[PDB]
């Protein structure tokens, strides 16, 4: 059906993957939307933060976690930092 | 709790029961190894409180229970029963020896003010306790839980006594029958977000169960988070 990525439809350095009759834009950190046109922000899906989102100086999101969790390497997820983190059922 | 069901062991591992001259007169929630949050109206001057974590059936020995004495009681500084029994209805209890955290004994998460409120507004919380299983009925032997929907402010104020909406919220069903009861006060109103539970309220008064109103009233935890964090900090 042809390569839909030939016309370079991804903004902001997104990587274009050709599917059947469509493309995906895999966005670099900080961008989202079908064409990587959006800046990740706290008011769209909580800035993709698993727990808490804030705007930092330099107007980028920063994610954070409650006590007993640490921010994962992906800078979004909150992973246990202690054996029995708050609010989880484990039986 | 009226109209709920039996918790399974370890389903609500942040839940504690408060025991005095009578057992299970109130509940509470584990903030951390040393601290419980409960309702101020549960913790009068002169009376001893014993806390039990890891409790399931209050008349059987499950080998999960951890009993602790209370060495310090901090009612919220605005609490005054003479003006309103259920306003600023929140208190912290310090335990004599730390709880040993495990699958049966686990703290509830407490988010900041903004996120606590967001979570509340998702509109459905879990309430739990060993309170009466119907009005004037027997105390529960096995921990009960119930899902209660958030009730809008206007509806809350029309149908319930002593409500100060800044500090409190209503929850329950328009058709009634399902509420916290005497013995549940001080226990948790909790909101689960993608497998992690957050404290959104303190059970204050089950007006429906008490036949004084159509809904349960709850202390809004969002208003008290900084105080909780400050007082209970272990470091
Ligand atoms: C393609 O993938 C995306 C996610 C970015 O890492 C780009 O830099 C890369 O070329
Ligand atoms: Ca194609
Ligand atoms: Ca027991």
């Amino acid at each position: 059906d042809g390569d839909q990525c030939e016309s370079n439809p991804c903004l902001n350095g997104g990587s274009c993957k050709d599917d059947i009759n469509s493309y995906e834009c895999w966005c670099p950190f900080g961008f989202e939307g079908k064409n990587c046109e959006l800046d990740v922000t706290c008011n769209i899906k909580n800035g993709r933060c698993e727990q808490f989102c804030k705007n930092s100086a330099d107007n980028k999101v920063v994610c954070s976690c409650t006590e007993g969790y640490r921010l994962a390497e992906n800078q979004k997820s909150c992973e246990p930092a202690v054996p029995f983190p708050c609010g989880r059922v484990s039986v | 709790v009226v109209g709920g069901e039996d918790a399974k062991p370890g389903q609500f591992p942040w839940q504690v029961v408060l025991n005095g001259k009578v057992d299970a007169f109130c509940g509470g929630s584990i903030v951390n190894e040393k601290w419980i949050v409960t309702a101020a109206h549960c913790v009068e001057t002169g009376v001893k409180i014993t806390v039990v974590a890891g409790e399931h059936n209050i008349e059987e020995t499950e080998h999960t229970e951890q009993k602790r004495n209370v060495i310090r009681i901090i009612p919220h500084h605005n609490y005054n029963a003479a003006i309103n029994k259920y306003n600023h209805d929140i208190a912290l209890l310090e335990l004599d020896e730390p709880l040993v955290l495990n699958s049966y004994v686990t703290p509830i998460c407490i988010a900041d003010k903004e996120y606590t409120n967001i979570f509340l507004k998702f509109g459905s919380g879990y309430v739990s306790g060993w309170g009466r299983v119907f009005h004037k009925g027997r105390s529960a032997l096995v921990l009960q839980y119930l899902r209660v929907p958030l009730v809008d402010r206007a509806t809350c104020l029309r149908s319930t006594k002593f409500t100060i909406y800044n500090n409190m919220f209503c929850a329950g069903f328009h058709e009634g029958g399902r509420d916290s009861c005497q013995g549940d006060a001080g226990g948790p109103h909790v909101t689960e977000v993608e497998g992690t539970s957050f404290l959104t309220g303190i059970i204050s008064w089950g007006e429906e169960c008490a036949m004084k109103g159509k809904y349960g009233i709850y202390t809004k935890v969002s208003r008290y988070v900084n105080w909780i964090k400050e007082k209970t900090k272990l470091t």
